[PDB]
RNA sequence: GAAGGGGGCCUGACUGCGAGGCCUGCAAGCCGAGCAGGGGCGAAAGCCGGGCCUAGUGAACCGGUGGUCCCGUGUGGAAGG
RNA sequence: GGGGGAUGACCCCAGGCGGUAGGGGAGCGUUCCCGAUGCCGAUGAAGGCCGACCCGCGAGGGCGGCUGGAGGUAAGGGAAG
RNA sequence: CAGGUGGAGCCUGGGAGUGAGGGCGCGAGCGAUAACGUCCGCGUCCGAGCGCGGGAACAACCGAGACCGCCAGCUAAGGCC
RNA sequence: AGCUGUUGGGAAGCAGCGCCAGAGAGGGUGAAAGCCCCGUAGGCGAAAGGUGGGGGGAUAGGUGAGGGUACCCGAGUACCCCGUGGUUCGUGGAGCCAUGGGGGAAUCUGGGCGGACCACCGCCUAAGGCUAAGUACUCCGGGUGACCGAUAGCGCACCAGUACCGUGAGGGAAAGGUGAAAAGAACCCCGGGAGGGGAGUGAAAUAGAGCCUGAAACCGUGGGCUUACAAGCAGUCACGGCCCCGCAAGGGGUUGUGGCGUGCCUAUUGAAGCAUGAGCCGGCGACUCACGGUCGUGGGCGAGCUUAAGCCGUUGAGGCGGAGGCGUAGGGAAACCGAGUCCGAACAGGGCGCAAACGGCCCGCACGCGGGCCGAAAAGUCCGCGGCCGUGGACCCGAAACCG
RNA sequence: GCGGGGGGAACCUGGGGAACUGAAACAUCUCAGUACCCAGAGGAGAGGAAAGAGAAAUCGACUCCCUGAGUAGCGGCGAGC
């Protein structure tokens, strides 16, 4: 995909890109399905029939009582006792292939630039961190806020700024990950985060 | 996550239940002796429904070979007659025609021992 | 955890280039004060048959 | 692109087995295991590449890779790794035993020894041995050294 | 029409192998032409890798004994394999 | 299975379709997560009690009435006490 | 060598369950030309067809292999005061 | 940084115009609030006590070359032997480190070690002591959750290690919820009270305090149908009556007669079986997870594939990291050789091993060739998913017992 | 005059130290230097500055993680470690 516009004060000119010509919906869905894998918390718990805290004592003879036929109360069998097969604490991550984590990130931009909804900027203009500020500027730069956007900028100030838009996703561009893609509608970075984005593939 | 029995078991329960409506005791009352009649009642149905079409055609028989042998004939014949009289109609159901078509009964009688007499 | 090999296969069994399982011969270091010559020489190795593949899956790793 | 749009492709992603649920399941009661006694049981059989239920088993057939080792250890010597000459016609330049690990070939832990299969090429081959094949298939066209340094 | 009886020389009661099969759950058990080495009997064709045949038998492990190349824990040996 | 190039889930045609131990294949539902700064909700959430109605072979899903009085959660996926 | 396209055959592999059978017929051994006895062989059914018809009732004798529906027809065994 | 209107018991809902945002995490407020309340982003704060591994400053302490002398260099020690322990080493060829017993040195030309022993070549200086950090844990405080939500989660959400049981060690529970607000029902009537009936509060009082929802077993009151000459796994298929719904045809309820009819589960060759289990209902209750392996499968990259621990980064953002692993060569006990190798005297024989797959574009003669190219595919490897296996409690429950 | 004494969830070192179980019996072996008892220490404890490694004229205290590696070996050469 090569059909990319830039954005300069100057005027909105046309960046080339190489970017992948087809995507892969299955290795995009693989990158994602891992990115929340490890962010799993892996935190529920539950006790055996030996972390339990009843005596480990028989609760009846086991023959002649006429009852059924026991040991000790920590039996899963019995209300209160232990849990059988619970989960314990465990970790979801996985090492997914590093040249899958390049392809899905590149396709995931390519997608996005395939359709339009990519856009890189310069500059921007309405800085000094201030959410009115930056609202101002995306207005004149056509994102009205009627679709959500992921905002890819090294910029402290910039972020700032967009942060708190309930429609905006900002995020610094050595954090480009693909699961942010695919929930923002458009992409807008800006050329300093285009760059490293750029030598990050390859 | 833990899913609990929650609130699955009752809603089977209540539909076995509602389908022994009407049995007797608790075999309407308790989900399980509700469940083996049912078990039972599927199969009598069942068995039921492919000899109903025994019952009737047995019932037809009985009421022809009587409106025959008052011409007298055997329904043995009576069907012999039929079948080399070409006459595949009779279709042992319609012989509510030898009750309500007595003059029309009494004609295919004819026929009937008409031929092979 | 790791599995382990088992030392016994390994210090009596070969796996060969296509996954075979080669086993010496039985039966000709003990009692020969004659059997056949012929006997005593066809002891070099043979292939297990259906079976190495249990024996392949105690040496894997 | 859309996250109401991803999933995965046919298979990939199979549904685990849930056995000893009800009937019709296909496994209930019984759950697959089939009435049964032992392998039924929880901890099941014994471990079916070795027991064959109480007859001797095949270690029932002589070591002979005699030499299996003695308390000390394994004896340290140099362990030489051959790699064939058509595996490295990719290379042009020189071919040292240092650049043949780099290319994925060599092994770090190994010396290197070329040998025959494959054709040879015009090139400076540096190595510990050459194989009777392997020295004569170059010698008619480039020339290599014999290393022992260090 | 010998596998039985008699005599003459001899030791193939060989070494290195083995096409192909019999049997067979495994492991075993069985038969075996042919090639090579060096032989025995025979004029020769040839036969000979024990015995008319089918029982006279014991996986592996652990050691003993005689060889032989092979390994020999810095190295030469040695210990031990 | 063979057709008719809709290529499925369409119409044909012809066959198979008892079943324990078991193998295989498709689905239904429960809890949780993404979808959610979303959507449904006091003109009434979940749950409950009816139903002769609708959809599905079935597991089920709807829809309507009464109760209840504050939650629920699509399509598409993901994980399991 | 031919016919035989069949839930046939063969090859490589993943998953099994079974390794307590039983009645009957036929062929033998054991037993007493006893056992609803026992042990083999070849068949069959029940097992898993305790689904359907006949046999008064009755797993295995006779008939017959139940995908679903019909207040249609022909039959099987067996029957028709 | 927000007011108004509106429905409503209640506005935060809907509507109309606005505003903040370095703050659109979250929790409250009569229902559903960025802008009402508490917070959140961003900042700020210690007289006193604790800390202070960071910056600074002191103090202790530390620092020479050559030649000669042979003075010192850790004793019941080294060393040897017997008895044992430790190490992967289970007496093994058994070293090394440790030491209960016996014997018992030396001080640089001294002693220990490199797996019996000897030589050679090297390594190191035993019999005195101290030493931050990187590491382990969580009574305690905090923050997070594809963690539980009152049979769950800790044994305990509730004055629980309590009640209660046991001489004692010890065992050990049950038990949460009115409403937005007590406005928790003055007074009157029946009653000894309890309780109820009006009145009254409330949006609601089958929200009335034995209080949210209020299922099932279970017990009642009323109504429809039905039953005292019929006999049975209780149903089912038919007809008919009577009651209800509907214009309608149809349907719902009940059951008089007729036909048919051996409960469920389990275990068995075979069960209605006079063989096991179950009074009934509700809730709890059993194929898991980790790490390896072996198949299959979805993808990545393919003579290559891949990182581990860590380091950096981080609104639940990823990246780096090539130690390492598997694969690319096999055959042999090994030395070793190698597309071969092993047995062998063999240039017999055999064992186990090596052999690039398609299309198409180029050329050497034209229809392929011969070898190359362009990329389809792939050995291999990596991650996900699924079957199964190994080890672990390994599908759940249950002993008689053993030991501290 | 100075100090000790006793207590602390787990963690740590030391002194002692089982059995069930596994070996589909059992004694060596395993479980396991585990459980547990005792002493002691502290926010950690141990360890630590070579009479070390071990084949490289090599490395340089100790602790901890990854790897080396289920390798080297050990082993009724069994189970297994
Ligand atoms: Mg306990
Ligand atoms: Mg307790
Ligand atoms: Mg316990
Ligand atoms: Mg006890
Ligand atoms: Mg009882
Ligand atoms: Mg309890
Ligand atoms: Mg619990
Ligand atoms: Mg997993
Ligand atoms: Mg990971
Ligand atoms: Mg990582
Ligand atoms: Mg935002
Ligand atoms: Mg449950
Ligand atoms: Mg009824
Ligand atoms: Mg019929
Ligand atoms: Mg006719
Ligand atoms: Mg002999
Ligand atoms: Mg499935
Ligand atoms: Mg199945
Ligand atoms: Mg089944
Ligand atoms: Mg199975
Ligand atoms: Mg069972
Ligand atoms: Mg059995
Ligand atoms: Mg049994
Ligand atoms: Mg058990
Ligand atoms: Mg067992
Ligand atoms: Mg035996
Ligand atoms: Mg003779
Ligand atoms: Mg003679
Ligand atoms: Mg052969
Ligand atoms: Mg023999
Ligand atoms: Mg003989
Ligand atoms: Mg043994
Ligand atoms: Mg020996
Ligand atoms: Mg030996
Ligand atoms: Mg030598
Ligand atoms: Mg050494
Ligand atoms: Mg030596
Ligand atoms: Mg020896
Ligand atoms: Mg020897
Ligand atoms: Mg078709
Ligand atoms: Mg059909
Ligand atoms: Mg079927
Ligand atoms: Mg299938
Ligand atoms: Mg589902
Ligand atoms: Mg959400
Ligand atoms: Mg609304
Ligand atoms: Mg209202
Ligand atoms: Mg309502
Ligand atoms: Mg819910
Ligand atoms: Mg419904
Ligand atoms: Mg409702
Ligand atoms: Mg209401
Ligand atoms: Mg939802
Ligand atoms: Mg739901
Ligand atoms: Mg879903
Ligand atoms: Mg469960
Ligand atoms: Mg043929
Ligand atoms: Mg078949
Ligand atoms: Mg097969
Ligand atoms: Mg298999
Ligand atoms: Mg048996
Ligand atoms: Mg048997
Ligand atoms: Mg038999
Ligand atoms: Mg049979
Ligand atoms: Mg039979
Ligand atoms: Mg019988
Ligand atoms: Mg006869
Ligand atoms: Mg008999
Ligand atoms: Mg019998
Ligand atoms: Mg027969
Ligand atoms: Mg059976
Ligand atoms: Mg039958
Ligand atoms: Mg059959
Ligand atoms: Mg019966
Ligand atoms: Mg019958
Ligand atoms: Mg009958
Ligand atoms: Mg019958
Ligand atoms: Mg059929
Ligand atoms: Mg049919
Ligand atoms: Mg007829
Ligand atoms: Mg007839
Ligand atoms: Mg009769
Ligand atoms: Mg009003
Ligand atoms: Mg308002
Ligand atoms: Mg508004
Ligand atoms: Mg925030
Ligand atoms: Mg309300
Ligand atoms: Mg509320
Ligand atoms: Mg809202
Ligand atoms: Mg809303
Ligand atoms: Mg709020
Ligand atoms: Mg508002
Ligand atoms: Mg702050
Ligand atoms: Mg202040
Ligand atoms: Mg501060
Ligand atoms: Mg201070
Ligand atoms: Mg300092
Ligand atoms: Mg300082
Ligand atoms: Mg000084
Ligand atoms: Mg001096
Ligand atoms: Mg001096
Ligand atoms: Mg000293
Ligand atoms: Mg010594
Ligand atoms: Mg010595
Ligand atoms: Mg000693
Ligand atoms: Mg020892
Ligand atoms: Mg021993
Ligand atoms: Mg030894
Ligand atoms: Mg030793
Ligand atoms: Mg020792
Ligand atoms: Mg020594
Ligand atoms: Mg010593
Ligand atoms: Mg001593
Ligand atoms: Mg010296
Ligand atoms: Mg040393
Ligand atoms: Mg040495
Ligand atoms: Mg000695
Ligand atoms: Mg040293
Ligand atoms: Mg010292
Ligand atoms: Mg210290
Ligand atoms: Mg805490
Ligand atoms: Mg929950
Ligand atoms: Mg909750
Ligand atoms: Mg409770
Ligand atoms: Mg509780
Ligand atoms: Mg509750
Ligand atoms: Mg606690
Ligand atoms: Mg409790
Ligand atoms: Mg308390
Ligand atoms: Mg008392
Ligand atoms: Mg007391
Ligand atoms: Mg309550
Ligand atoms: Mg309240
Ligand atoms: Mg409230
Ligand atoms: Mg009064
Ligand atoms: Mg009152
Ligand atoms: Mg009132
Ligand atoms: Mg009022
Ligand atoms: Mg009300
Ligand atoms: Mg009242
Ligand atoms: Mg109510
Ligand atoms: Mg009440
Ligand atoms: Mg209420
Ligand atoms: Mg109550
Ligand atoms: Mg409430
Ligand atoms: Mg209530
Ligand atoms: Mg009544
Ligand atoms: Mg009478
Ligand atoms: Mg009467
Ligand atoms: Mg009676
Ligand atoms: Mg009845
Ligand atoms: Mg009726
Ligand atoms: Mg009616
Ligand atoms: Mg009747
Ligand atoms: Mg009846
Ligand atoms: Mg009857
Ligand atoms: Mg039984
Ligand atoms: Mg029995
Ligand atoms: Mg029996
Ligand atoms: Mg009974
Ligand atoms: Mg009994
Ligand atoms: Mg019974
Ligand atoms: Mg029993
Ligand atoms: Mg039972
Ligand atoms: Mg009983
Ligand atoms: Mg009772
Ligand atoms: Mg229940
Ligand atoms: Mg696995
Ligand atoms: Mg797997
Ligand atoms: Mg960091
Ligand atoms: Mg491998
Ligand atoms: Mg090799
Ligand atoms: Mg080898
Ligand atoms: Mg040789
Ligand atoms: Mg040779
Ligand atoms: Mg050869
Ligand atoms: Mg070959
Ligand atoms: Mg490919
Ligand atoms: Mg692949
Ligand atoms: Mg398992
Ligand atoms: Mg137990
Ligand atoms: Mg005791
Ligand atoms: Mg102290
Ligand atoms: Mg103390
Ligand atoms: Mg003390
Ligand atoms: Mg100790
Ligand atoms: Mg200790
Ligand atoms: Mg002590
Ligand atoms: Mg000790
Ligand atoms: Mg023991
Ligand atoms: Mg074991
Ligand atoms: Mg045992
Ligand atoms: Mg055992
Ligand atoms: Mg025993
Ligand atoms: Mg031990
Ligand atoms: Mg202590
Ligand atoms: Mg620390
Ligand atoms: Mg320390
Ligand atoms: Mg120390
Ligand atoms: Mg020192
Ligand atoms: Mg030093
Ligand atoms: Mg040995
Ligand atoms: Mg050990």
């Amino acid at each position: 995909v090569y059909q990319i516009p830039v954005l300069s004060p100057s005027g909105r000119r046309e960046l080339a890109a190489d970017l992948p010509a087809e995507i892969n919906p299955h290795l995009l869905w693989e990158v994602v399905r891992w990115q929340l894998a490890k962010r799993r918390r892996g935190t529920a718990s539950t006790k055996t029939r030996g972390e339990v805290a009843y005596s480990g004592r028989k609760i009846w003879p086991q023959k002649h009582t006429g009852r059924a036929r026991h040991g000790d109360i920590g039996a899963p069998i019995f209300v209160g006792g232990g849990v059988v097969f619970g989960p314990k604490p465990r970790d979801y991550s996985y090492t997914l292939p590093k040249k899958v984590r390049k392809k899905g990130l590149a396709m995931a931009v390519a997608d996005r630039a395939r359709e339009g909804k990519l856009l890189l900027v310069e500059a921007f203009a309405g800085v000094n961190g201030k959410t009115k500020e930056f609202l101002a500027w995306a207005k004149e730069a056509g994102l009205d806020g009627s679709e959500s956007v992921l905002l890819v900028t090294g910029n402290e100030l910039v972020r700032r700024a967009a942060r708190n838009l309930p429609w905006v996703v900002t995020l610094a561009p050595e954090g480009l990950n693909v699961y942010d893609i695919v929930r923002t509608e458009r992409l807008v970075m800006d050329l300093d985060a285009w760059e490293v984005f750029q030598n990050r593939i390859g | 996550p833990r899913a609990k029995t929650g609130v699955v078991r009752r809603r089977k329960h209540k539909k076995i239940l509602k389908l022994a409506k009407g049995y007797w005791g608790l075999r309407s009352k308790s989900f399980r002796k509700a469940r083996e009649t049912l078990f039972a009642a599927g199969n009598y149905a069942y068995a039921h429904r492919k000899r109903r079409k025994r019952d009737f055609r047995r019932l037809w028989i009985v009421r022809i070979n009587a409106a025959c042998r008052q011409h007298g004939l055997n329904y043995s014949t009576f069907i012999h007659g039929l079948k080399k009289a070409g006459i595949e109609v009779d279709r042992k159901n319609l012989a509510d025609l030898a009750v309500r078509e007595p003059q029309v009964f009494a004609e295919l009688v004819e026929r009937a021992k008409a031929a092979q007499g | 955890p790791k599995m382990k090999t088992h030392k016994g296969a390994k210090k009596r069994v070969k796996i060969t280039a296509s996954g075979k399982v080669v086993a010496m011969k039985t039966g000709k270091r003990h009692l020969n004060w004659q059997k056949s010559g012929k006997e005593i020489r066809q002891k070099g190795r043979k292939f297990v048959l259906a079976k190495p593949e249990a024996e392949r899956i105690k040496l894997l790793l | 692109m859309k996250l109401s749009d991803l999933r995965p492709n046919p298979g990939a992603n199979k549904r685990r087995k849930r056995v000893g649920r009800g009937p019709g399941s296909g496994h209930g009661k019984t759950a697959t295991r089939g009435h049964k006694g032992q392998k039924s049981r929880s901890g099941g059989l014994k471990d079916p590449r070795r027991f064959e239920g109480g007859r001797s088993t095949t270690l029932m057939r002589l070591p002979k890779r005699g030499m299996q080792g003695q308390v000390p250890g394994e004896i340290k010597r140099p362990r030489y790794q051959g790699v064939n000459l058509k595996d490295l016609a990719r290379f042009e330049g020189e071919v040292t035993p240092e650049l043949l690990v780099r290319a994925g070939l060599l092994k770090k832990g190994y010396r290197l020894k070329i040998l025959g299969e494959g054709e040879a090429k015009p090139l400076k081959v540096v190595a510990h041995a050459f194989s009777k094949s392997a020295l004569e298939k170059l010698k008619a066209a480039g020339g290599e050294p014999v290393l022992l340094e260090a």
